[PDB]
């Protein structure tokens, strides 16, 4: 019943779940937290990176992805680095043949179906990331959540990784607050900031510990480490 | 066509398929080197299944590869031909492009190359083999022995043994081969040579061979009479109580 | 799980399985048809069923035309139906191209069963679960019907019938015959050889058929057609004030 | 138009090979070696188009060399040229065939007999007593026609190549810088290296 | 027991996983980032006294700036290294300066992807994933001395110190009480072999272990067996008297 | 998959179907002159930006496309969809009927029932539009088999929706209008939520009419959306 | 085509136990030719012996084979056999040595042990040939890719039986006659029927064609197996 | 027959100072005895503090100019953001030429 | 889509045995009892055309087929290989032997060529061995009549009389008994049709028995005259009212 089928993606179990699926949405859970959250004029990352030691670099979580969109990574990073590099050729060709901006939203729907491709395909196995897209474009600011079921969604703000569901309750409860956010981007890094929080047994989010990225109406995607991501701390 | 994952890790980090080629290699007959002074003696030995069989036209268990270089292994007969072939092109394409003929070390790192790749491409298995490679390097006259097994692994052994038994062998080895004085000419590296083996084989026999490197291309075989002068000249002297 | 009952392998009795299951699957709709031979004609009939209220009847048939002068009818699942209807339409038209004439009935058949004796073989392709029943009236043999099955058999009837209740048809026809001592329905009119096939049908299946219970195609010299509700009632009608 | 002369006398085969090699205007080298040794009793000289010349030759003997090695073993002469004619027979029908002509001369240690082997471009094989390529043939073949004797000595072979040579720088009219000589013999292939100033 | 790329339960890939015992019983390799340079060190770990052991190549030259210790199934480096190689002397092609070391990591992790039977990419031309983890070691202008740690699953990290292979366990715990940002190259020389000598499993001497850095003024060099030696007596010295 | 069960059936299609009967409900409706598209669209958190993660897809300018089950599947199928459509005008120049779109549909869905190196579709699809003569409702079940319908429904609602349809169906012979079938799709969505109502959701409606549209696909946005809201609630209390 | 944990070729091992089955091949080695005998798998009255071949076959004029195995895997191996001697022959003007043409078909067998997830051939092979460099050789290949040359050689059923007598009686100065003899003696008594008749046989000789300085080879006719079975006592 | 080139006039002029460069061009744009357009720049800040022109076929000058902006934004995302400098650009402008050859 | 069983589904077992192949002549045992018998002018093909329920025409179905104009084959077992198996060898008799040679090829050759069908199908990766074995008979100038028989696993045999499929032990017994090397066609003929009445369980006439002959030339059956170099084909399709007329006096 939950045996020999969880073979491959090419296999459907009685109850009608694709396990290898479920599998790889499991590298998530097991990952590091990271926050999205956008108003009107901004849309912010925050990701908390993870050490292997005390010697060790906090592996980088966010990728630039154009001068208009970006994301942020939880799960297998080699996954992340496919996908987003799918993203930057996809962004990268709406520039060179249309001279336009790929909106965010169809950059949803690109990462979707190559996603979903590796969900039926055999020999083949599912990506086993989860990825947070925010991004201005001509219809304002945006968050995307995706999948690697292939299920994309726009939202106001999010969290994946581990105890993600607190920061996703914060950010619930904070709604109103965080949407209204417009032409002030220190308050909303904040916001996320503050979101990311309520996600940490762990310890006080340190200097090498977080990662800050931001777009917005006249504000190229920018990630921001170390040094400059003290005064939020 | 068929890519079927054959060569892949179990739990504790081990390559099966690679692991069971070694096993064909210990089945194998075996297969000695020795470098001295300014040599580098192999030596190998036959199996008995059947007798009535033609020695003319039965493959040696040395190979040339080119003229300064030789190759034995142990293991596999067939899968060995396949390393022989392509060691043999290889050497010629070296002299073609590169105006010099392959150094041993090169030699050994080809055939150990491919090896390697046949331990991770889809629907092949490794080779059930392990050489010794043994020559001079082209206007050179330090001896040069190394040694190859199925993962791909390579390096150079002052003396060295492959195939059944060679446990034993090496064993042998360790204890009689003096790193300060290499077995210092042809006639005494022979001796040490044929010792190491004896214990092996049985009777020197239709089974013992041997041949010899010197620099400049220079590779000679012995004949079963001139083996039986290190037989006899062994058997009886080293025998006293 | 043994692979003898997955793929299309031998098993120690020299059995294929997914052929026999390929055949299973040609019930599952719990539709009957038969075919007969007129004089100058040939007539198929299938029960139709329509058991949702929500589906639009007219789009619900397993009579297909798949050229000018052949029309085919599918005992098996609608899917597999389709892609045998798709294939034998791209078969026939490509036949006419390459060769000059109309793709006969009964190599079109030929042609199909070789296509299924290779899902037969070969292991990556499951059997079409459907029988395929091909009609005409050929221009040098006359009124045909060639029917071709999953195993990749298939041979031309003087009638025949499919489906669930295939032998009790079969039997009624083969009395028929028997009686009458020739080899086809002797009447002029296709009209008649209609009425004479659904009659049949009432009998072997122990039923009465309203005008939205059936199917008719007939297939004459140099047209194939299948029948609206209308033309069936009037076949329905005259069967009523004799029978 | 480059000087690739052959001679079989009784005992031996006489490969002589122009030194000049000149790109337009200017001559670039006076001591070039027109040949390439297939094996220790097989040699090959070459005349022909400035790139495919030397690859040809040299593609040739590692396949020869490779053989060798392969079954520890020398080809015969009749053998290693039918190999170089099948090869330029393939290639003159190729996309860019090899336009390379040759001499191949060898001595077939299992017959005893010395072989001259002439083959054009295009394949076109033949066994004779003496031969050449290009335009040096158009006066060398019907000066041995009439000196040329079927059972000469290596020593008077030299002597006929020594005609040969001297008729050519009279009568031709590029400056091909002399020749160099190989003999191929039952002991192998050596060089008369001493044939210009003698 | 059903695929390559498969997913647990866990959502790891047990190719993968396993690939990393493979690298458990490798030889110890250690790895050490100063502002004087980067210190690479190896166990040799000979199987007989019969191995000539400088034929033991585990320390190998990228490119001028960068250096790179392996430790696993060696024989599987062997493309990776011939990899790395082309990728930095194609860069100084395409652009004629030197690969940053981040930059020539990257590509050798792309590399470690492409193992699968022949699943969905462009393609994946490998069979499994490599049994062999890398410290890649160097120096750049813009990021200086520079030291990651390369597993076959794709992903790389940067470490001040690292230890990989059998003893890693042992030397990881070592390594971070020893380290602070103001370690000198020969302090960091005497660190590297002081750890591997508690982790050997013989005595170490300049045979069965191998040094080698990387300084911007000099590039990457192997220690030579006498200079080793020199820094093993003298290790032996400044640990007598404390 | 390429494996036929010894009952006749196709046990990698039948459990497809098991991930359908666990999606979200949607429905079509045809009417008079068009036909009318209507989904259930679960609200997992207040954080999904309203309005703005459409389900409903057009092909070509005249069919509309909604699915249950497996979401990707069914985004998978739209694309082949519209490279079908595409392939279909560029060589016949018109646009392309819907039955004839519904075979093609058929036809692909089909051959992922065909091979063991594939898994078949996760979704059931329903799709029309008005083509050169009349509306065509059509729903299409992960084993590639399809039929016209006057109505249809596809996921966890599907019984109760099935329900009300045929009431429509038995109480309308002489046809619903496209403003009508808009007002029961909200209705119809309303009353499949019920067999599946733990979390909150929104509706989403579209139509294709030859009087209201132009026989174009179009969404039902504004004051037409909201009358339908209205209407459907309305008819709950 | 894969390993076992000793370290055998399953598919392999299981190609040769199906060739232990097979009706018995032999090659014998003499000074002045070469004899090939081979016995027909339990056959019947009505099988067509005339125009009948299934154990030996001519590869060129030099060379020829006695197959223990499946008929039609050795068919597939022998034209390619055939086509490696006629491309060796266009490219050299010289037959193919012996040795070579064993060591490509050698080769191709191997191929199927190493890569491709294709079942190894089925089949045995006996090469019995001449050529300038080696004279008289006498070759065996098996699924393994495994070759080796033979005084004396034995393949398919009873090889244990027909190796002790053809070790007992085999002698290194023998005349064809002779080892026509033996080939026909060891084949008596290894045989799984009542007795050894003449249509149960193929026979094949290559020698030095009497007079001539040239090679011959003789597939035997049904009659002169049934000749040759007389003079030698066992009519 | 089909000629895949044009000469669309037009010249550069680049000088290079202390601390500073100028590249300068012509406005501009012909077709034979034609103007077509006025001003049509040919010069380009390419990002990185680099100025380029492609003077002679407009369509070929323009299809470099956007390969080398494309350079540019891969070269950044490829290696850490890395400030290009102009003899590493210079370089990969050869690449670009040359792999058109012919 | 693409084929994704690249390896052999028939292999050796541990005891040596090639399962499916064994599995394909157990398939050919439950087939319709077919023979082939040799004459000294002839040879004769026979089977039984078992009807399933007598609505089916069954001389629409071709169990004994013209492969050349003077070879025929007939089969035991899986009827639509067999099918497929003639129109690959009828194919192959055109590309490999016709266009190459100008003439038809001989008995033996094209039979070779059919065996090798049978074989890589024993072999290639994703297949299964045909379930069929066939006998052909044939003539050729140069080798005059033979009868062949191919089995699954590719291997073929020439036969002087035999008989496969179903009542294969008891009617090879009967031709035993029955075969000398001196008989005529007609003889022949007669003895195929004693040894098929042994097999077939109900009605036994022309339109139960397919039956063909490889004889003499037949000009009227070639179609055109003027080239005296062909008197047409020696395949010949024995009528239902020819088999009856045997019948009578049998």
């Amino acid at each position: 019943f939950r045996n020999n089928y969880d073979g491959d993606t090419v296999t459907f179990s009685p109850t009608g779940r694709l396990f290898q699926v479920e599998y790889a949405l499991e590298a998530i859970k097991q990952g590091s937290v990271t926050v999205g959250l956008r108003s009107n004029t901004h849309a912010v990352l925050v990701a908390l990176k993870r050490n292997a030691d005390e010697l060790s670099s906090y592996q980088k979580k966010i990728i630039k992805c154009d001068e208009h969109m970006g994301l942020s990574l939880a799960g297998l990073a080699p996954d992340a680095r496919v996908l987003s590099n799918y993203l930057r050729q996809q962004c990268n060709y709406s520039s060179l043949v249309f001279n336009r901006k790929l909106a965010v939203e169809r950059a949803g729907h690109l990462l979707c179906d190559k996603a979903q491709k590796n969900t039926q395909s055999y020999g083949g196995r599912p990506y086993g990331v989860g990825l947070l897209i925010i991004g201005y474009d001509k219809s304002g600011a945006h968050l995307l959540e995706f999948q690697p079921s292939g299920n994309v969604t726009e939202l106001y703000g999010t969290a994946i990784g581990a105890r993600s569901q607190g920061a996703k309750t914060y950010l619930e409860r904070t709604l109103d607050t965080f949407i209204k956010i417009d032409g002030n981007p220190d308050e909303l890094i904040k916001a996320g900031v503050e979101a990311i929080s309520q996600s940490l047994r762990d310890e006080s989010l340190t200097v090498d510990n977080l990662s800050i990225a931001i777009v917005g109406k006249d504000t190229p995607f920018t990630i921001y480490d170390g040094e400059a991501v003290a005064k939020y701390i | 066509g068929y890519d079927r994952a054959l060569s892949i890790f179990s739990p504790d980090g081990h390559i099966f398929q690679v692991e069971y080629a070694l096993e064909a290699v210990k089945r194998g007959t075996c297969a000695v080197g020795v470098k001295g002074k300014n040599c580098v003696v192999l030596g190998c030995e036959r199996r008995s299944t059947l007798k009535l069989q033609d020695t003319r036209i039965t493959p040696s268990k040395v190979s040339k590869i080119d003229s300064h270089v030789v190759l034995s292994f142990s293991g596999l007969n067939a899968d060995s031909r396949i390393l022989i072939e392509k060691a043999r092109v290889e050497a010629q394409s070296h002299r073609l492009t590169l105006e010099d003929p392959v150094t041993v070390e090169y030699l050994t790192r080809y055939v150990a190359g491919v090896q390697q790749r046949y331990t991770q491409s889809g629907g092949v298995r490794p080779f059930g083999v392990s050489t010794l490679i043994a020559g001079f390097d082209p206007r050179d006259d330090e001896p040069k022995l190394y040694q190859t097994e199925p993962s791909g692994i390579y390096s150079s052994w002052s003396a060295q043994t492959i195939g059944r038994n060679s446990k034993t062998v090496r064993e042998f080895l360790e204890k009689n081969y003096d790193r300060k004085e290499p077995p210092a000419t042809v006639e005494e590296c022979v001796k040490l040579t044929v010792r190491s083996l004896l214990e092996v084989v049985q009777t020197g026999a239709k089974n013992i061979e041997i041949t010899v490197v010197k620099p400049d291309s220079d590779i000679v075989a012995l004949s079963s009479e001139e083996i039986n002068q290190y037989v006899t000249q062994i058997e009886q002297e080293k025998q006293e109580q | 799980a043994g692979y003898d009952r997955h793929i299309t392998i031998f098993s120690p009795e020299g059995r294929l399985y997914q052929v026999e299951y390929a055949f299973k699957a040609t019930n599952q709709t719990n539709i009957n048809s038969l075919a007969v031979r007129g004089k100058d004609c040939t007539v198929v009939i299938s029960q139709k069923k329509v058991p949702d209220k929500l589906l639009d009847p007219t789009t619900v048939s397993y009579i297909f035309c798949i050229s000018r002068t052949i029309g085919m009818v599918v005992n098996g699942p609608i899917p597999d139906a389709r892609n045998a209807a798709l294939r034998a339409k791209a078969e026939a038209a490509e036949f006419r191209y390459k060769y000059g004439y109309d793709m006969p009935c009964d190599v079109l058949a030929k042609r199909m069963a070789n296509l299924s004796q290779i899902y037969t073989q070969r292991a990556y392709m499951r059997p079409l679960g459907v029988i395929l029943t091909f009609v005409s009236v050929d221009e040098e043999l006359g009124p045909s019907i060639y029917k071709t099955d999953p195993a990749g058999y298939y041979v031309g009837y003087k009638a025949t019938a499919t489906g669930p209740k295939q032998q009790e048809i079969t039997t009624n026809l083969e009395n028929h015959f028997k009686k009458s001592k020739i080899d086809h329905i002797n009447e002029e009119s296709w009209e008649k050889v209609v009425e004479f096939a659904i009659t049949h049908m009432i009998d072997a299946l122990g039923t009465e058929f309203s005008k939205n219970d059936l199917e008719v195609g007939v297939a004459t010299k140099d047209k194939f057609f299948t029948l609206s509700a209308e033309n069936i009632e009037e076949r329905l009608v005259a069967i009523a004030e004799q029978d | 138009m480059d000087i690739i002369l052959g001679i079989r006398v009784q005992d031996s085969v006489i490969l002589a090979s122009s030194k000049a090699v000149t790109r337009g205007i200017s001559v670039l080298k006076d001591s070039d070696d027109k040949t390439r040794q297939l094996s220790p009793h097989t040699l090959m000289s070459f005349a022909g188009e400035a790139g495919d010349t030397v690859q040809f030759a040299e593609y040739i003997q590692a396949n020869i060399q490779l053989y060798s090695i392969r079954e520890d073993y020398e080809l015969s002469p009749q053998a290693v040229s039918s190999f170089v004619r099948q090869e330029l027979a393939k290639s003159i029908r190729s996309r860019r065939p090899y336009q390379v002509n040759v001499l191949i001369g060898g001595y077939d240690k299992k017959k005893n007999k010395p072989e001259l082997y002439q083959i054009d471009y295009l394949g076109t094989k033949v066994e004779l007593p003496y031969g050449a390529h290009g335009y040096s043939g158009f006066y060398t073949f019907s000066l041995l026609d009439h000196h040329y004797r079927p059972d000469m000595t290596t020593e008077e072979g030299l002597d006929l190549l020594k005609l040969c040579v001297q008729e050519l720088e009279k009568r031709m009219p590029m400056d091909f810088k002399g020749v160099i000589v190989k003999i191929v013999d039952k002991d192998g292939i050596r060089q008369v290296d001493d044939f210009q100033a003698q | 027991d059903r695929g390559v790329s498969t997913f647990s339960p866990e959502g790891r890939l047990f190719q993968v996983e396993y690939s990393l015992e493979a690298i458990k019983l490798g030889s110890t390799a250690i790895g050490i980032a100063t502002k004087e340079g980067v210190v690479l060190g190896v166990e040799k770990r000979a199987t007989s006294p019969l191995l000539e052991s400088d034929s033991i190549e585990k320390i190998v030259e990228i490119d001028r700036h960068i250096g790179c210790a392996m430790s696993g199934l060696t024989a599987d480096a062997r493309s990776m290294i011939e990899h790395a190689r082309t990728a930095a002397v194609t860069h100084n092609l395409y652009y004629d300066e030197d690969i940053n070391v981040e930059s020539l990591t990257q590509s050798v992790c792309d590399l470690a992807l492409r193992f699968g039977e022949g699943a969905s990419g462009e393609e994946r031309l490998m069979s499994r994933p490599f049994g062999v983890a890398l410290l890649i070691a160097g120096h750049d202008a813009d990021d200086g001395y520079q030291l990651f740690h390369a597993e076959p699953s794709g992903t790389f990290y940067r470490y001040n110190a690292k230890a990989i292979g059998s003893g890693s366990e042992g030397a990881q715990a070592e390594l971070l009480n020893e380290w602070h940002s103001s370690l000198t190259l020969k302090e960091a020389e005497l660190l590297v072999l002081k750890i591997l000598k508690q982790v050997m499993e013989e005595k170490l001497d300049e045979n069965n272990a191998q040094l080698s850095c990387i300084t911007k003024q000099d590039g990457f060099k192997i220690y030579d067996n006498e200079k080793t030696a020199e820094l093993i007596k003298e290790l032996k010295e400044k640990e007598a008297a404390e | 998959n390429s494996v036929f069960s010894p009952d006749g059936r196709n046990f990698q299609v039948e459990y497809a179907v098991k991930a359908v009967e666990n999606g979200t409900t949607s429905i079509g409706i045809k009417c008079n002159d068009g036909v009318v598209f209507a989904v259930e669209k679960l609200i997992t958190s207040k954080l999904l930006v309203p309005q703005k993660n459409v389900k409903i897809q057009v092909v070509d300018r005249h069919i509309g496309c909604v699915y249950s089950g497996l979401i990707p599947d069914g985004r998978h199928l739209v694309n082949r969809g519209r490279e079908e459509a595409a392939s279909f005008k560029k060589l016949y120049k018109t646009p392309i009927p819907i039955p004839a779109f519904a075979d093609r549909l058929g036809q692909y869905v089909q051959a992922h029932t065909l091979y063991n190196s594939v898994r078949p579709f996760g979704v059931s699809t329903i799709f029309g539009g008005v083509d050169k003569n009349g509306a065509h409702l059509y729903m299409l079940e992960p084993s590639g088999s399809y039929w016209g319908y006057k109505g249809a429904a596809t996921g966890k609602g599907r019984q109760s929706a099935k329900a009300e349809l045929e009431k429509l169906v038995d109480h309308h012979p002489e046809g619903l209008s496209a403003r009508e079938a808009v007002k029961q799709a909200a209705k119809i969505i309303y009353l499949a939520h019920e067999d599946n109502k733990e979390k909150d959701f929104e509706l989403e409606i579209s139509w294709c009419s030859l009087s209201e549209t132009n026989g174009l696909h179009k969404f039902v946005k504004g004051d037409l959306l909201q009358e339908a809201i209205d209407f459907a609630q309305k008819e709950i209390n | 085509t894969i390993f076992s944990p000793e370290g055998r070729l399953y598919q392999v091992e299981y190609a040769l136990e199906s060739i232990s089955h097979a009706g018995t091949a032999i090659g014998i080695m003499a000074s002045d030719g070469i004899v090939l005998a081979a016995e027909r798998k339990v056959t019947s009255t009505l099988l067509e012996q005339d125009t009948s071949t299934e154990k030996l076959y001519k590869l060129n004029d030099k060379i020829a084979v006695a197959v223990a195995g499946l008929t039609a895997d050795a068919e597939i191996l022998i034209n390619t056999a055939r086509i490696h001697a006629q491309n060796y022959l266009k490219t050299y003007n010289e037959d193919i040595p012996v040795e070579i043409l064993v060591r490509r078909l050698s080769d191709i067998k191997q191929g199927y042990t190493q890569h491709g997830g294709l079942r190894p051939f089925g089949v045995s092979f006996i090469y019995a040939g001449y050529d300038d460099r080696y004279g008289y050789q006498l070759y065996t290949s098996n699924p393994s890719g495994n070759y080796t040359g033979w005084k004396a050689i034995s393949v398919g059923a009873n090889t244990s039986a027909a190796q002790t007598l053809l070790q007992m009686d085999y002698k290194d100065d023998m005349k064809v006659d002779d080892a026509i003899e033996l080939a026909l003696k060891t084949l008596s008594k290894t045989t799984d029927s009542s007795a050894l008749t003449y249509d149960r046989l193929e026979f094949a000789t290559i020698r030095k064609g009497a007079n001539d300085g040239e090679v011959y080879q003789k597939i035997f006719k049904p009659q002169e197996i049934k000749d040759i079975l007389v003079k030698t006592g066992i009519t | 027959q089909f000629n895949p080139y044009g000469d669309n006039g037009g010249t550069i002029l680049g000088i290079a100072g202390e601390d500073f460069a100028v590249l300068a061009g012509d406005t501009r744009n012909i077709t034979d005895y034609s103007i077509n357009s006025r001003y049509e720049p040919k010069v380009f800040d390419c990002g990185d503090n680099i100025v380029m022109s492609a003077n002679g076929f407009a369509a070929d000058g323009d299809a470099l100019v956007k390969r080398f902006k494309n350079s540019v934004k891969w070269y950044h995302f490829d290696h850490n953001d890395k400030k290009l400098s102009i003899n590493s650009a210079a370089r990969n402008i050869q690449h670009l030429l040359y792999g058109k050859r012919f | 889509m693409t084929d994704r069983y690249s390896f052999s589904l028939t292999t050796f077992s541990p005891s040596g045995k090639l399962g499916q192949i064994d599995y394909a002549l157990t398939a050919v045992k439950q087939g319709v009892t077919s023979l082939g018998i040799k004459a000294t002018n002839g040879v004769v093909i026979a089977t039984e055309k078992k009807s399933s329920s007598p609505l089916a025409m069954s001389e629409t179905l071709s169990k004994v087929s013209l492969l050349t104009p003077d070879i025929g084959a007939v089969y035991s077992g899986m009827g639509p290989d067999y099918r497929v198996l003639v129109d690959k060898s009828r194919k192959v008799a055109h590309t490999s032997y016709k266009r190459i040679y100008g003439e038809y090829p001989p008995t033996k050759l094209l039979v070779s060529e059919v065996a090798k069908i049978m074989q890589e199908a024993t072999q290639s990766g994703g297949v299964r061995p045909f379930g069929v074995s066939l006998l052909i008979a044939g003539h050729d100038e140069f080798n005059g009549f033979s009868l062949y028989q191919v089995d699954p696993s590719g291997s073929y045999f020439p036969w002087k009389a035999t008989a496969i499929g179903k009542g294969s032990v008891a009617a090879k017994t009967f031709l035993e008994k029955r075969w000398n090397d001196e008989l005529e066609l007609e003889d022949a003929i007669h003895i195929a049709l004693l040894t098929l009445k042994e097999s077939v369980e109900g009605e036994f006439n022309g339109d139960t028995i397919e039956l063909a002959i490889i004889g003499d030339e037949n000009p009227d059956l070639l179609g055109y005259t003027g080239i005296p170099t062909d008197k047409g084909p020696r395949f010949r399709k024995l009528t239902s009212q020819e088999i009856n007329d045997r019948l009578e006096a049998l």
